[PDB]
């Protein structure tokens, strides 16, 4: 009663490690406002210049 | 209606959210009698230990802000919930406080026993500085904490709280009592039992003053019986102090009194705020904030503004913040924060506590 | 422990202070909630932790040399962390372990097999669990303020008593050895009780008797040969104990023992390790915070001689059945032998 | 404090003792490896005892361990003042540091072990530059080189007087 | 020929500088009717008068009566005339600043002293044992101090006193007497007691194992003659009596014992010199002098000690007058002289000099 | 017989030419009451006087505190007479050329010794390497230094400092012992933790994986024994507190870590030197000597390096004192006796010579 009932409360952010991302990407530079990432349990795709 | 409990080395402070003073003040003691009964309970807490304490054995459950005893410490909030606040701790949520730098397995034995012992629906640990900034009305301000067990100084600016900058002092209440034991001795007055910390601890409240010049203070006093109070023991005798008004609480700027290294309560404020940035420190010297019931002494901040103008720059304008209720300054921003509508999604539950951990109190908190 | 979960085992030779660096038994990868020595083996102790395990472990004879990280047996079939453990009395190598996913198992030290597994009769959190003198059955005392008595072989509630303490705080349940159930628990008020129930007729108990208004669940230590249960209450500074006898009220306040710490913990070594030329009748290690300080409970005797009405045939550490005989449905009383020969 | 001076030929000879001139090997074997210093007849000033001293020539020809035939010196009933030049190696340097040590035995009378004392911080403080103390109450206390060792530098000396402990 | 003259709680110790024992060894009380004496003849009286103790804790507290102690010493005691002599003093630790100068002035202008000089009680005795560093556990009459000095200096923050000394255990061995039939409650037969105290009674090592042996055999009775010809015998109490010592239980004291005061001032020291003083531990004063104390207390500090801790306690057989003989061989001194408060010097400083010359 | 002085920013390091080690290593500090003492004496004293570092970030700021220091080292560490025997200074990198006149002026005028040579620390650390081309970590007490050198010239523009080094290491392990309910407050609690964190201390390879490993057994507890006989134990607090190197967030400082700043130095050299200075990557200091420290380095900068490039961090055994025994080797060549600053080339040139004969 006191505390809203949820499981996600305490759901936290924590980025992956160096050696997990991925460097040396020359991202887009338009200016239209769209994610410029779609990943799938597959492959990564990024828009890039 | 939450719980605001704000637990002390020498004094637990105890209420309900909104209120602008604690419901229940009483000390942090647990006696035990130290004879044995000849006429047809095995410890006292609280108040009622303080009124039987002719022939029990009173002892701190914390030292120095450190818990000697979590068995002692149970007591005490045993006794806030159901003898001083005469509530059920399982209907109402708790906001507890914390010194600042707290161990995290210190913060972990409260939370543990606030949900398993007290089956708290819900629960949250703040600090005790940042809470003394909230009842004075600021984001900006250095607070220096003094207490019974240690004093603090915590520099919080726009909100932001500089923990390497933090400064710890282990000399509070608690010391200057044991010192004004150590020099009521050369008057004649000898004091050793624990019962009798409580008799001086209660001198020490009433007729000592922090002196703007300690030198000339002892001249006056060396010369002329003006300073001289009288105080009655509880059993009917009268005794005399001196020179010993000003000298127990000048132990606070000279802690060699004491045998102790470290530096005075003025040098430890301006130490911390010459820890941080540069461009921050203009703010903290006009918003130095006391805190605790050991800043409650008559001219300590007089005395503190003095002090501290010598060790900033001449163009700082050094302002020294003493509430006339800062003996209860944590506990009453405690009581603001508890009531503000955004604090609500801070509250730490019970069942989330159990399929998470104590995980989860270490984010969500400071 | 730092990480982890460990328990330090020394030989009671081992007095004084105790290295900081002393090895200890850290194989658990969460804090440990109970141990309990093997009644058959004194080198066998059985530790349950956090983690949701149970393990056995076998110790040398002269103690740990380097800290102990594998175990001779993993026991894994709780859901949540495991703070119960009870060795049959009789049987060689069976093992119960009650966790607070409210489900009580049965094991197979010998072949790490799940004899038997109880999971749809506690309807909440499990106190304690505490065999029978025979090691058929068990009694089990609930947050539901409920005390059950279950045999195990079968999977069926032989008796079940609601609302046994009216408190809301913790209440314990042993078996006693002629058939009798001791409870301690807390009352509306909440006072701290102390009561004695019959199995054949749970309607209302035999006794009920008020100790004081104090916090902490109260330990109550058995010993069947002088039919004295010794209670003894986390964070009280004093021991009480009480003899149960056939003539009312049936709990009979004895003394006592008055201390001015407060205990953190207590066990209670077996009759075998007494000594029974001091007229020594139980020994109990009270743990403080940073000390473990032994307790020794003496009858007042004038002669020096064995005193035979009070040192009984008590159980040996030879077990009476096997496992695999105890899962078809065998009972035998636990082996006894005579305190006799340990006179000096 | 009970006013007891220093004689110049105790200063004189810890100033030489203290820091090293460059000689002929024939002056380097003259260096003292350890002296003793005692009360004046008259117990005004604090003296060299004659003879009582190790030179550090000594050290390989007639003296083996010069630690072992320094603590022989001290008488068994009386209080002294020792000057002792130590010679160790850590786990990560060679050292050569002054130890002055004060050593009064209990067998020693009262009014010998009152008066030295009394006078040590006065002593004491005009030899200026030494690190290292070693007060010694009775003879188990200096005679074994380990009890040097622990004060030097602890557990990290791992070597006394070219030898391991 | 110079005077040392130490004031105790109980008893003043009075003698010249050069000597090996102190000539004059009375009780420091000044008596009046329930007009003033002082002295043994304050006790020769018995129960006409009421007693009052100006040193009672080892700080003075009645500057009136401390004068007639001085004077009774000086006149009748020592026989001599003050202002012919210089005179050394001793204070007890944590004696207050204004003490100092109060004894200066008295010394200086009542007795017309031709020099003074203060010395600290804890310190002299350390000095007499040869050591520079080291703990010292002062136990007289009506006070014990456990001081810890460091290269000469005492710490003060350091220094416990404890209010449990030989008065008190010689108030408790007529408790406990009387248990045997006996009774001692006048002043005279105080007296006694505290001979029976100081001749028969011992520290035992396992206090319950030396109890044990007392109720089973007769080995331990002692037998004591009183002043009028009556034998008294005593069987357990000699061990009974000094136990409260380390037990104040016994008295009903709330403090710890010796052995623990003396571990608590240790462990408030800086823990780079606790090695030196745990093997330094001095003992002295006349509480001390029972047989078997520096055994007992060595084994109950090493229980409290860690294990890897090296404990020796000091017990020099003259340990009962140390603080006079340290100040006697001291005051001897010929290089000594230049250390005097002068009265020149007096008139010129005043009565703080004593604090730049005497520290 | 040349003398060896390395002025680090916490620690004096000297000794002979032609030794292994260096004879006194002694921590650079000027005590004056809260009157002048230095060195191990200042130390002793504890927390009676006031310390202050002249030398506080490898740059001298104090001179007449210097002069106290290297008064101290010559008289009292070497016990030598700086007159007789010539003296080999080292220098922190970027030193002003004001500061290397003032060190000439001084070793000529105050101690008059008859010869002086000037040598940088990074380039001495390179060449007890068998380099000379190189960047040269020195991590030392006050300050870290990243110096690429080429053909044994360092690169003053591409010299970073960072000032994160084992003092600020030391603080922060008292800040996270405390945790633990231990309190090193004092000065000389810091000398114990200095201890604790050069003996237990050690570079995880992986952080957080370290973290969990702690959290989950007590196989990387270990026990350490204090002065009085206490014994503590620390966990986590072993990796804890070398990870500042890497993370100096976790002091709350801004700057990045010493695997950031070794990358960054180098990207402000030449490019076609840059392949060279990152096989070449030589650790030199005290804050070095963790174990895995070499293979965390190696770790970081692989991940900041392009993938075509080979790194190679250069860990020798002797880090610890690679500067001095760089120059206790070159002044001890017979061959380096033409290399001095004579004093009668001081009095032609006077101290400006310095930069034309030491560079
Ligand atoms: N008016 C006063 N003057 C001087 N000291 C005071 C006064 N009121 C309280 N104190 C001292 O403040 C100390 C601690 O008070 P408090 O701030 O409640 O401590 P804590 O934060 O530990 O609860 C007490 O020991 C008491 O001696
Ligand atoms: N041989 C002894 N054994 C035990 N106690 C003694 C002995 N001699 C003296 N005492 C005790 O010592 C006490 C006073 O001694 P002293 O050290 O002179 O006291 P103070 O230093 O306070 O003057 C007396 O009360 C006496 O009971
Ligand atoms: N074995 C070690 N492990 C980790 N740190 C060490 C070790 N030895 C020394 N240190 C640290 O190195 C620091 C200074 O060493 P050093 O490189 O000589 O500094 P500087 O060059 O400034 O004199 C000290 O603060 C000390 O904490
Ligand atoms: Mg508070
Ligand atoms: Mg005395
Ligand atoms: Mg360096």
């Amino acid at each position: 009663k006191v505390v809203r009932q949820s499981k996600f409360r305490h759901v936290f952010g924590q980025p992956v490690k160096n050696d997990q991302c991925y460097e040396d990407i020359r991202v887009s530079r338009v200016t239209w406002d769209s994610t410029f990432c779609a990943v799938n349990p597959k492959f990564l795709a990024v828009i890039v210049e | 209606a939450a719980l605001v409990v704000d637990n002390g080395s020498g004094m637990c402070k105890a209420g309900f959210a909104g209120d602008d003073a604690p419901r229940a003040v009483f000390p942090s003691i647990v006696g035990r009698p130290r004879h044995q009964g000849v006429m047809v309970k095995d410890s006292y807490v609280g108040d009622e230990a303080q009124s039987k304490r002719g022939i029990l054995t009173l002892k701190y459950p914390i030292e120095h802000g450190i818990v000697t005893n979590w068995d002692d410490m149970e007591k005490i909030w045993h006794h806030t919930f159901y003898n001083e606040l005469r509530v059920a701790p399982e209907e109402h949520p708790v906001l507890l406080t914390e010194a600042p730098l707290n161990p995290k397995a210190n913060r972990e034995k409260m939370t543990q026993i606030m949900f398993e012992t007290f089956n708290t629906p819900a629960m949250y640990v703040a600090i005790q500085a940042v809470l003394s900034l909230y009842a004075s009305g600021r984001t900006t301000g250095i607070v220096m904490d003094s207490g019974d067990g240690v004093t603090h100084t915590v520099p919080i600016y726009e909100g932001y709280a500089l923990p390497h900058a933090i400064l710890r002092l282990d000399l509070a209440g608690r010391d200057l009592t044991d010192y004004l034991m150590k020099i009521l001795t050369e008057r004649g007055y000898s004091f050793t039992t624990t019962a009798e910390r409580e008799i001086v601890r209660d001198i020490k409240e009433k007729l000592c003053y922090v002196a703007l010049d300690f030198e000339q203070e002892m001249a006056t006093a060396a010369s002329s019986s003006s300073l001289e109070k009288s105080y009655e023991l509880p059993d009917g005798q009268v005794i005399t102090i001196g020179n010993e008004r000003f000298r127990c609480p000048e132990a606070l700027f000279q802690p060699s009194f004491l045998g102790m290294e470290s530096a005075g309560i003025h040098e430890t404020t301006f130490n911390s705020i010459m820890k941080c940035d540069v461009d921050i420190r203009k703010d903290l010297y006009a918003n130095t904030v006391l805190s605790g019931g050991t800043t409650m002494y008559p001219g300590i901040a007089d005395r503190m503004q003095k002090e501290i103008t010598a060790l900033a720059p001449s163009t700082m304008k050094i302002k020294i913040i003493a509430p006339p209720e800062r003996k209860y300054s944590v506990w009453i921003g405690g009581s603001i924060l508890a009531s503000l509508s955004t604090f609500q999604q801070m509250w730490i539950s019970k069942q989330e506590y159990d399929e998470s951990g104590p995980s989860i109190v270490h984010r969500k908190c400071f | 422990a730092s990480g982890g979960g460990a328990f330090l085992v020394l030989p009671l030779s081992k007095t004084g202070r105790i290295d900081k660096a002393y090895p200890t038994v850290c194989g658990h990868t969460g804090p440990v909630l109970d141990i309990d020595w093997c009644p058959h083996n004194d080198e066998v102790i059985a530790s349950g932790s956090e983690d949701c395990t149970v393990m056995v472990w076998q110790i040398p004879e002269n103690g740990l040399t380097s800290p102990l990280t594998e175990p001779v047996v993993v026991l894994e079939g709780h859901t949540k962390r495991v703070g119960i453990i009870a060795w049959h009395p009789t049987a060689r190598n069976v093992l119960l372990s009650a966790g607070c996913d409210n489900v009580v198992l049965i094991w197979n030290v010998g072949t790490a097999e799940e004899l038997y597994r109880l999971d749809s009769l506690h309807p909440d959190l499990i106190y304690n669990v505490s065999w029978n003198h025979n090691g058929s059955l068990f009694c089990s005392a609930c947050k539901d303020k409920s005390v059950r008595i279950i045999d195990p072989r079968r999977g069926t509630l032989v008796a079940e008593r609601e609302k046994a303490h009216e408190g809301a705080r913790p209440m314990r349940a042993i078996f006693l050895a002629d058939g009798k159930v001791f409870t301690t628990g807390f009352s509306r008020m909440s006072e701290r009780q102390l009561a004695l129930w019959d199995p054949e007729n749970l309607e209302e108990p035999m006794a009920l008797q008020e100790l004081d208004s104090s916090n902490g669940a109260l330990l109550p230590f058995y010993d069947p040969d002088t039919s004295v249960v010794y209670v003894c209450g986390k964070g009280d500074s004093s021991i009480r104990y009480f003899e149960i006898t056939e003539e009312p009220p049936y709990i009979h306040f004895l003394n006592t023992f008055t201390s001015k710490e407060p205990q953190r913990g207590m066990g209670s070594m077996p009759k075998r390790g007494l000594e029974v030329s001091k007229c020594e009748i139980a020994r109990f290690y009270k743990l403080h915070e940073r000390k473990c300080e032994p307790i020794v409970m003496t009858v007042p005797r004038k002669s020096d001689l064995f005193q035979d009405d009070l040192y009984p045939d008590t159980a040996g550490p030879e077990a009476a059945l096997e496992a695999e005989e105890w899962v078809s449905g065998r009972d035998a009383d636990p082996i006894l032998i005579s305190l006799r020969e340990a006179y000096v | 404090a009970s006013g007891v001076a220093v004689s110049d030929g105790v200063i004189k000879v810890f100033n030489d003792m203290k820091v090293r001139k460059s000689s002929t090997p024939e002056e380097v074997k003259k260096r003292k490896k350890a002296v003793l210093f005692c009360l004046s007849e008259d117990k005004k000033n604090i003296i060299l005892e004659e003879g009582k001293e190790i030179l550090v020539g000594d050290v390989g020809q007639t003296v083996d361990d010069p630690y072992a035939t320094f603590v022989k010196m001290l008488p068994d009933k009386d209080c002294r003042y020792a000057l002792y030049d130590a010679t160790y190696e850590t786990k990560e340097s060679k050292k050569e540091d002054l130890v002055f040590i004060f050593w009064a035995p209990e067998s020693a009378p009262l009014k010998s072990k009152m008066i030295y004392a009394s006078s040590k911080d006065a002593i004491k403080k005009k030899l200026t530059g030494i690190k290292h103390e070693l007060q010694a109450n009775c003879y188990e206390e200096v005679k074994d080189r380990c009890t040097l060792a622990e004060k030097l530098g602890g557990s990290a000396v791992i070597s006394l007087e070219g030898k391991p402990l």
